[PDB]
């Protein structure tokens, strides 16, 4: 494939590894989810624009709409985690081991 | 014995009893009528 | 078979709609009437089996087993109604329902013409049997006994299911009549070695085979009396009946695949007869006696000769009536002294004379006194095994010596000697108990007059 | 055959299940058992309570079951129709064999000694 | 005697966090 | 410990009913239970069932086979034929391999 | 939650699943999953406690990650085929990503860790939806893409799910975790037969949903969530202990009960393809499921556990819970085996 | 239409039926402190429903025909036996206390259901909020073990969190020596055995815990013995309360609907009073429970759901 696809596919993989390798802040990982959506938007937009798939031009817009619903949902849960524990640390969410 | 509180089901719910028997009769009549259609249609398509 | 399936089902409404004080009277009376009509199954022909429909058939192998099954249900009811007297009324009705549902699965299992239908019913008997053992057993160990019973059976049954479906894919049918004409030989291969094992291991566990028998001393001891009666008399014979049918499609591979299992049986019976000499629990002693007797059935089925199949069929019927009678005899003692320890109550012939006669008759049939059908079956198996290899007479002969020792040891220890001084509640035998004993022994001894109806298809 | 259709029109050339079909009777029996379980879990007299409710349990089971059996029978007719039409279209894959009698076919004998 | 039924000791086998 | 009923005492059916048959506490049910067991068990199944078995019509046709064998032996010895031939099937209908 | 709001959110859960099942376009399939994920989170948080907050957080992170992988697969498929039609994928890397994404959404092993924890952390009513309705959308997608699924991958996921589901349930005393590990095991049977006969996948799915709904409804009726609280049921509603026993035996696959039907048919379809080792291994491993089902029957129906004095106060009140469809479900859960040839309606 | 989400949607909302006179009043005090009489007068003057203190047989009074059941169906727990032998070996002291808490929990749910469904206030005599004073008194005298106290607290935590405290808490402060004289004059032989240290513990708990706690969330009226005699003056006090504090101000139709769905489902109300914690005082062996449960079903009108018992004149069963 063309060389741009190398860097966009690399960007998605970097964000995916970022998502799968948590640190402490839950917000750091929610950022990696938004990054994953950014790389999909760019990769989808390039393919659609290059091929002149006219009707598909709206598809990246729809992707962003549900990226925001995902982001808003992630922040709402972060608020409730923050209220319960005083931090958004993910190691506090271990009650359900038992 | 004679309940200190009137039971919720102390007396029949006649609106329900009527609907339940009415549905049973309707479904049975529909089923029988449908079956007769199928038997008649089946013989016609098969020249019987 | 609908003339037996439907009335057997109708026993369930009969029990549930009976007056609270007539559940035993009504069910016992009507299960006896069903038992009567089962004699119509003896319309057997020399060449053709009795083939009722696409689903069910009867032949000289299944017919005696069916008659034994339907006869046992009345006897299990009389044996049970004493120790369930305090039981809640609805729980009494459920207990009877389990016995009826067990009979229904058994009479269909022995007559199913298609092997996969046999498999489903063969397996369906686990449920009522498991419930009977675990719900209505007396001891803590009944829970563990149910688990052993369940998983020993299923560990062998699941490979059988795969094998049967594989046989249907390749042959195109599992109907037993078709398998008689479409059977092809099994040629040596590692693939066929495991087809053979999957076809035989489920039935060996049920027999049980020596080595795979550990579930039976636990299950046959923890069960309530009715559970033990059916487990010993009939359920063990699902293994023998299954083997007798499926070995049709396993030739000639049975020639060399039988060797490890003949060795386990020939040596197993001597090992399990010797165990009975040092058993401290009367019910456990009887259970280990069943393993010793069913070892002969396994050998007879595997060597696959006309005499051994006749002997195997006779042994299965004779053992069913004898082993069931012995459990009932031991239960009558247990219902008096509330212990299974054999040495606890001694010299009982002094306190219970007539019941000591039943003990003697049960013991004599167990040690195969001629011309009982126990001896007829055991002798036919020895005749055919001698031809298979003359040296087997040594192992058969030794087992016959040991079997007499433990059969009379149990008789002597419990019935003879001096009564235990401190046991003072040995009430006289009830009519129910005497009748229950005579309904085992009398049919067993009558069959000597006409033994051809329990010798199976090869007579 | 027809897309997202429960009973394609071609299914009307088949006979309907009889209302005395043994499978339909079993389905009706299941409806009866459902009615009894309904009474039992609500601690009502199991046999007697709410016969109208028990009737609807039986009728609704039979009603649905009749159409399932009608579709079950149809789908097995379609399986047979497809299989035989395929056999007609590819004779060389399904040759009719020459059948030999047992007097001619050699089978090995394995003694049971 | 009478039929055994689980007592407290038996029942607490199933009351822990894990089996 | 806990709140549990003590093991109930043993009940000897003969104390209340010396004529007990061992079936039921109720003397009337107890007599009926004995009656059905004996009549249906001994009088019907065992007595009539034994009579039925004795008069089974030629069970598995062993009597017809003896009559048939006598007919064959008579015919074969009169006509000089062998009593029994080693071949079950006529070898003219068999095609040996090779 | 306002009753009208609750109904609207439930209809959005169903609409999302239905969108996945009627869509011919990958974008609408992805939208359906997103809409479904959106509406289920408030159902998980409906009781507002730290355990429900943790459960919902773990669910969102897992589902949202899987959706990214799903959308990645769709975009790769678009690059190598120039179309969005829901069907076989045209790139093996797109097939791996979509298969892993659907396995994540299903909670199949080794992506299974969230199922026991999320189910434990939410109410029984919400767990019922999670373990039944939520399997429909990922399964319907697999039903359409299976021709392009890697056979080794899907059978590896199926085998690991049966083992881990069976082993995991052995150590549980909480009912919700027992149902979760049971669900993991049953998912393995569904996807094991998928490459061979997808019709048998639907039968297993339908029968599993009926039995799972029956169990959750009976747990809800008595408001029981532990083994020990379920052991008091004999001293309140004896009929319920018998229904629980029958369903648990059915779920274990014992003849002549309904739950034996899917295992029976799946073994048949696998042996027809000369798959002998795998169905034998699966059936034997499923005995672990039967073991810890049997333990429940022991403590629930086949013995009488100790009770408490305050229980006597419960004798004086009738069951008030809706128990919707329970009489029908339990009959279907147990008595369907004589009608097995009805599976052709699913063709 | 039985109350549910459908009834809520169609309009059955608590704020429609609830006025300024829809209050939950609890009357508390020591033994023989005059609670009963004061509670009855307050209810009659304010026009509220009166709930006589929940005793052992409270639950019987609400189900069946409303008559007390034999004592085996209350666990055989006896208040008289508690006075005769407070340190009984059969665990009667705590078993009685655990039974009484559950009876109060049930009565509170019934009071709340009446208040939310009709808008008429109610008057109680003690409640789940003040039941612990007896437990604390029992523990300080050594009548129960620390484990009984732990069990009581586990049950309370998971039950009392679901309800709302009373609008008004009325306390009648009668000093212990006066109470001892009052108990002495009453006459019943068993209650005469109460020791002053036991009554002082009830008082210490009432003032050391209950009242400081209730004050932050309820209106508290603390009367002496003489003020309490004239119920008219107490009613005047209640009529001019401001009601400026407590969790009732934050309630809305959405929240009271969730509360109504709980209190009308008594098995849900009592769910955690039988948690599987095996204290000897409250654990019942399987053989005993089975026998008692059978006998309970053989009582008149208890085999079946209310309205399906033909033995007591229920008709149309085949259509019900
Ligand atoms: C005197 C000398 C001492 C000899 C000892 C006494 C014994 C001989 C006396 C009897 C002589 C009469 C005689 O033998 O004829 C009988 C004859 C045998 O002799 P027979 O074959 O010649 O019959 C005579 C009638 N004709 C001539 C038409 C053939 O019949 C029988 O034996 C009856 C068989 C009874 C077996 C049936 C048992 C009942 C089944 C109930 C079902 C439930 C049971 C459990 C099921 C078990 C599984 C099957
Ligand atoms: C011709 C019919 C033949 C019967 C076929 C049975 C097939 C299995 C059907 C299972 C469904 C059974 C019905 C559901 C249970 C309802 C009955 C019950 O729960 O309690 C018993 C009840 C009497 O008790 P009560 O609650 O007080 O009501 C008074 C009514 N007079 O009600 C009664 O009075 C009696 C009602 C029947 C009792 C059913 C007992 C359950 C049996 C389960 C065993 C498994 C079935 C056998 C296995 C083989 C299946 C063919
Ligand atoms: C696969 C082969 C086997 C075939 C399987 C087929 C399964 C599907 C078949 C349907 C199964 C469900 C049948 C339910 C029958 C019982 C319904 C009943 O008796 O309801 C009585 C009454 C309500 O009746 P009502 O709704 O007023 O009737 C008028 C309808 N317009 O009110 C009551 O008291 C009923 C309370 C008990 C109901 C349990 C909760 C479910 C609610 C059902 C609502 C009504 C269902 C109507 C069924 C019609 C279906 C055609
Ligand atoms: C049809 C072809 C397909 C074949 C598949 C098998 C069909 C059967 C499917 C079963 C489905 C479940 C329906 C079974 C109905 C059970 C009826 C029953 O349990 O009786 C009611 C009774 C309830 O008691 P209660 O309401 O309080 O009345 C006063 C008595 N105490 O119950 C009790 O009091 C019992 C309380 C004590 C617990 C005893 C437990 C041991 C008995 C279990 C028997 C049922 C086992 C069913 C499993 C399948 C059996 C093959
Ligand atoms: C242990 C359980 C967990 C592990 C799973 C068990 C699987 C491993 C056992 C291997 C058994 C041998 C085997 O799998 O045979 C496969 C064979 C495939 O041959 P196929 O291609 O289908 O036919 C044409 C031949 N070229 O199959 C065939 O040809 C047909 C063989 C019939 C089906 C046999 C089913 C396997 C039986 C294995 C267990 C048998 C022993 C039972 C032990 C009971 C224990 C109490
Ligand atoms: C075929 C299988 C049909 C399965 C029927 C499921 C019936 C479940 C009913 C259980 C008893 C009634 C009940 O209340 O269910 C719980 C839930 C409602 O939630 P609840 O806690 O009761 O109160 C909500 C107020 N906030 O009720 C619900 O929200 C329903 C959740 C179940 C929906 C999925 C059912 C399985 C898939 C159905 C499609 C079949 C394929
Ligand atoms: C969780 C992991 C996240 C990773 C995200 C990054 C994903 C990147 C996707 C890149 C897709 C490349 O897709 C890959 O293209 C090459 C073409 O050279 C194909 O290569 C193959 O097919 C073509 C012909 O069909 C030939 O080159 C040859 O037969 C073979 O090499 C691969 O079959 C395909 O899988
Ligand atoms: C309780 C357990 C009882 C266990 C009983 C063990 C029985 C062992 C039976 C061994 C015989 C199996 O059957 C044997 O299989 C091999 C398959 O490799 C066949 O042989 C085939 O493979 C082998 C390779 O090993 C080649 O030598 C041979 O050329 C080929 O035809 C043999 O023709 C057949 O004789
Ligand atoms: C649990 C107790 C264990 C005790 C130990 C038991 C050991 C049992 C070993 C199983 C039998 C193995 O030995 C088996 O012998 C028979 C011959 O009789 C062979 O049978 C085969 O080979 C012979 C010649 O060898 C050929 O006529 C023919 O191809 C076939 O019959 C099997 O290929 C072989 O596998
Ligand atoms: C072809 C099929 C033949 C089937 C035959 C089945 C026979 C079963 C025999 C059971 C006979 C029992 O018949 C019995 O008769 C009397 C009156 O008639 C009934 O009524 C009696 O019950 C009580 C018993 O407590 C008696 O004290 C009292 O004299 C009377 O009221 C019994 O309730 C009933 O049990
Ligand atoms: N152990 C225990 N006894 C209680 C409890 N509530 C009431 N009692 C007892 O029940 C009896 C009646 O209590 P009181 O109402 O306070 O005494 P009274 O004679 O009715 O005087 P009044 O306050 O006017 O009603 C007393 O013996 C109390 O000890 C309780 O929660 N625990
Ligand atoms: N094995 C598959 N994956 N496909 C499949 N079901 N093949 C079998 C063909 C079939 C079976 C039943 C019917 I009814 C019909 Cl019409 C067609
Ligand atoms: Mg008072």
């Amino acid at each position: 494939m063309s060389m741009v696809y190398m860097n966009i596919m690399m960007a998605f993989t970097v964000s995916l590894v970022g998502l799968l390798m948590y640190r402490s802040h839950l917000m750091s990982s929610l950022l990696c989810l938004e990054g994953m959506m950014l790389s999909l938007f760019v990769m989808a937009a390039l393919t659609i624009l290059n091929s002149h798939f006219t009707l598909a031009s709206m598809m990246p817009i729809i992707l962003l709409v549900f990226a925001a619903c995902e982001a808003a949902l992630g922040l709402s849960l972060l608020v409730m985690v923050s209220n319960t524990y005083g931090t958004d640390y993910v190691q506090n969410l271990n009650l359900l081991q038992c | 014995k004679f309940y200190i509180q009137e039971p919720p089901h102390g007396s029949p719910n006649w609106l329900k009893v009527g609907l339940t028997l009415g549905t049973s009769v309707f479904l049975w009549i529909y089923l029988i009528k449908q079956h007769n259609e199928d038997v008649l249609e089946y013989k016609r398509r098969n020249g019987l | 078979m609908l003339k037996y399936i439907i009335p057997t089902i109708m026993l369930m409404p009969l029990t549930w709609l009976s007056k609270n004080n007539m559940i035993w009277v009504n069910s016992t009376a009507h299960s006896l009437l069903i038992s009567f009509t089962s004699l119509l199954l003896m319309n057997q022909f020399g060449d053709n089996s009795l083939n009722f429909s696409l689903l069910f058939f009867s032949d000289s192998l299944s017919t005696p087993l069916l008659i034994l099954t339907m006869w046992l249900l009345p006897l299990m009811l009389m044996a049970s109604q004493h120790h369930l007297s305090k039981e809640n009324l609805t729980r009494k009705k459920l207990f009877i329902t389990m016995l009826i549902s067990l009979q229904l699965f058994l009479i269909m299992t022995f007559t199913a013409m298609e092997l996969i239908l046999f498999y489903i019913l063969f397996e369906a008997t686990l449920v009522p049997t498991l419930i009977i053992i675990t719900r209505w057993g007396n001891q803590t160990e009944r829970l563990n006994a149910g688990l052993y019973f369940l998983f020993y059976t299923l560990a062998g049954s699941l490979p059988l299911l795969v094998a049967l479906i594989y046989i249907q894919n390749t042959v195109g049918s599992l109907n037993f009549l078709m398998l008689q004409y479409w059977v092809q030989p099994v040629h040596n291969s590692w693939s066929n070695v495991f087809m053979w094992l999957a076809c035989m291991m489920a039935f060996m566990v049920k027999m049980p085979l020596y080595g795979l028998h550990l579930w039976l001393p636990k299950a046959h001891v923890e069960a309530p009396i009715a559970g033990s009666m059916v487990l010993a008399a009939v359920l063990l014979k699902l293994g023998g009946y299954g083997m007798l049918r499926i070995t049709l499609i396993l030739n000639p591979m049975t020639d060399f695949m039988a060797y490890p299992f003949i060795m386990l049986s020939l040596w197993g019976m001597i090992m399990t007869s010797s165990i009975c000499l040092r058993q401290t629990d009367l019910k456990s002693l009887i259970a280990y006696s069943s393993v010793s007797h069913m070892a002969l059935v396994i050998v007879a089925i595997l060597i696959q000769t006309p005499w051994s199949y006749m002997g195997a069929t006779a042994l299965m019927i004779a053992h069913g009536l004898t082993s069931s009678m012995l459990f009932c005899l031991a239960n009558s003692n247990y219902e008096r002294i509330h212990s299974r320890t054999m040495i606890l109550a001694r010299g009982l012939q002094t306190l219970l004379p007539l019941m000591a006669t039943w003990w003697l008759l049960a013991s004599l049939t167990n040690l195969a006194l001629p011309p009982t059908i126990n001896l007829i079956g055991e002798l036919f198996v020895v005749m055919s095994t001698f031809s298979w290899s003359n040296i087997t007479i040594i192992l058969m002969g030794v087992n016959m010596v040991i079997t007499a020792l433990y059969s009379l040891y149990m008789l002597i220890m419990t019935q003879r000697g001096k009564y235990t001084y401190h046991i003072n509640n040995i009430s006289p035998s009830f009519t129910r108990e005497n009748a229950l004993m005579s309904l085992h022994i009398l049919p067993l001894l009558l069959l000597t007059l006409n033994p051809k109806i329990i010798l199976g298809p090869l007579y | 055959r027809a897309t997202f259709q429960f009973l394609p029109d071609e299914a009307r050339s088949l006979p309907p299940p009889k209302l005395t079909d043994p499978r339909l009777a079993f389905v009706g029996f299941l409806g009866y058992c459902s009615g009894l379980i309904d009474n039992a879990i609500r601690r009502r007299p199991v046999l007697l309570a709410g016969l109208h409710r028990q009737l609807l349990y039986i009728t609704s089971f039979v009603f649905v079951g009749y159409y399932l059996l009608k579709r079950q029978d149809y789908m097995y007719a379609v399986r047979d129709h497809d299989m035989f039409s395929y056999i007609k279209s590819h004779p060389e894959d399904f040759p009719e064999k020459d059948k030999k009698t047992y007097g001619e076919v050699f089978e090995e004998f394995h003694p049971v000694r | 005697a009478r039929q055994w039924q689980p007592d407290v000791e038996w029942a607490e086998q199933y009351g822990g966090a894990v089996m | 410990r806990w709140q549990e009923d003590p093991e109930p005492e043993d009940e000897n059916l003969y104390e209340k009913n010396p004529d007990s048959h061992g079936y039921d506490k109720d003397p009337a049910v107890d007599i009926w239970n004995m009656r059905v067991v004996f009549f249906f068990g001994f009088s019907i199944v065992l007595v009539l069932g034994s009579t039925f078995v004795a008069y089974l019509p030629d069970y598995r046709m062993q009597e017809w086979a003896r009559r048939e064998a006598e007919r064959l032996v008579k015919y074969r010895e009169a006509h000089g034929l062998p009593i029994m031939e080693s071949n079950c099937f006529d070898p003219s209908k068999i095609q040996l391999p090779e | 939650m306002n009753p009208i709001i609750f109904i609207i959110i439930l209809l959005t859960i169903m609409l999302g699943t239905i969108i996945v099942m009627i869509s011919s376009h990958w974008l609408l399939v992805w939208i359906g999953f997103e809409m479904n994920m959106l509406a289920i989170i408030p159902i998980m948080m409906k009781n507002h406690n730290p355990r429900a907050t943790e459960a919902s957080t773990k669910y969102f992170l897992t589902q949202s990650t899987a959706s990214m992988l799903l959308m990645m697969a769709v975009i790769i498929n678009l690059m190598f085929s120039g179309q969005w039609t829901v069907m076989k994928l045209f790139n093996p890397m797109a097939s791996m990503l979509m298969t892993m994404a659907l396995a994540m959404k299903l909670g199949m092993a080794p992506f299974h860790f969230w199922v026991p924890e999320v189910t434990q952390g939410i109410p029984l009513s919400s767990g019922l939806i999670l373990l039944t309705w939520q399997k429909l959308a990922p399964m319907s997608v697999l039903y359409q893409i299976f021709p392009s699924i890697n056979l080794n991958l899907i059978l590896t996921l199926s085998v690991l799910s049966i083992l881990i589901g069976g082993w995991g349930g052995l150590n549980q005393t909480q009912l919700r975790k027992i149902m979760a590990y049971s669900s993991i095991a049953h998912m393995g049977w569904m996807t094991a037969v998928l490459p061979y006969n997808p019709t048998m996948t639907l039968l297993n799915l339908i029968i599993y949903i009926i039995m799972t709904s029956t169990m959750f409804t009976m747990f809800m009726a008595n408001s029981t969530t532990t083994t020990l609280s379920l052991s008091h049921t004999w001293n309140k509603t004896p009929i319920m202990t018998v229904l629980i026993l029958a369903t648990l035996l059915s779920m274990g696959g014992l003849p002549p009960l309904s739950g034996f039907m899917p295992k029976w048919m799946i073994i048949q379809e696998m042996t027809k393809n000369n798959s002998i080792i795998l169905p034998t291994f699966m059936a034997i491993t499923a005995l672990l499921n039967l073991y810890f089902y049997m333990r429940l029957t022991y403590s629930t129906t086949l013995t009488m556990f100790p009770s408490t004095n305050n229980m006597k106060m419960k004798w004086q009140f009738p069951l008030m819970k809706k128990m919707t469809f329970l009489p029908t479900m339990v009959v279907l859960s147990t008595m369907m085996l004589p009608l097995t040839p009805m599976l052709s309606v699913l063709e | 239409l039985q109350y549910g989400p459908l009834a809520y949607i169609l309009g059955e909302k608590a704020t429609k039926k609830m006025t300024e006179k829809s209050k939950l009043i609890t009357v508390d005090g020591n033994i023989c402190s005059g609670k009963s009489k004061l509670a009855k007068e307050i209810a009659e003057k304010l026009g509220l429903k009166h709930f006589p203190e929940a005793g052992i047989h409270y639950v019987d009074s609400t189900t069946g025909d409303g008559k007390p059941l034999p004592v085996q169906f209350s666990g055989n727990c006896s208040l008289e036996k508690f006075y005769d032998d407070p340190k009984s070996n059969d665990g009667n002291s705590y078993r009685l206390q655990a039974w009484l808490y559950a009876s109060r929990l049930l009565q509170y749910a019934d009071a709340l259901e009446h208040l939310l469904s009709t808008g008429q206030g109610v008057v109680l005599e003690r409640s789940i909020y003040s039941d612990f004073v007896f437990l604390e008194a029992m523990y300080r005298q050594g009548f129960i073990r620390k484990q009984c106290v732990d069990h009581y607290n586990q049950v309370k935590k998971v039950t009392i969190c679901e309800y709302l405290p009373p609008h008004v808490v009325v306390y009648v402060d009668v000093p212990v020596p006066e109470v001892q004289s009052r108990i002495q004059k009453k006459g019943n032989p068993h209650e005469m055995k109460i020791t002053s240290a036991y009554l002082q513990d009830i008082e210490n708990a009432y003032k050391g815990t209950f009242l400081p706690e209730m004050s932050e969330k309820c209106e508290v009226l603390q009367y002496s013995a003489w003020e309490a005699q004239d119920a008219e003056k107490v009613v005047e006090d209640i009529e001019y309360l401001k009601y400026d504090k407590g969790p009732w101000l934050d309630q809305n139709d959405r929240k009271l609907h969730k509360l109504r769905m709980l209190v009308q489902d008594k098995l849900e109300v009592l769910n955690y009073t039988s948690i599987p914690v095996f204290l000897p005082e409250v654990t019942v062996g399987a053989h005993q429970s089975d026998q008692v449960f059978q006998e309970f079903t053989e009582l008149p009108g208890r085999k079946y759901r209310a309205g399906y018992n033909e033995d007591v004149g229920d008709k149309w069963i085949w259509l019900k």
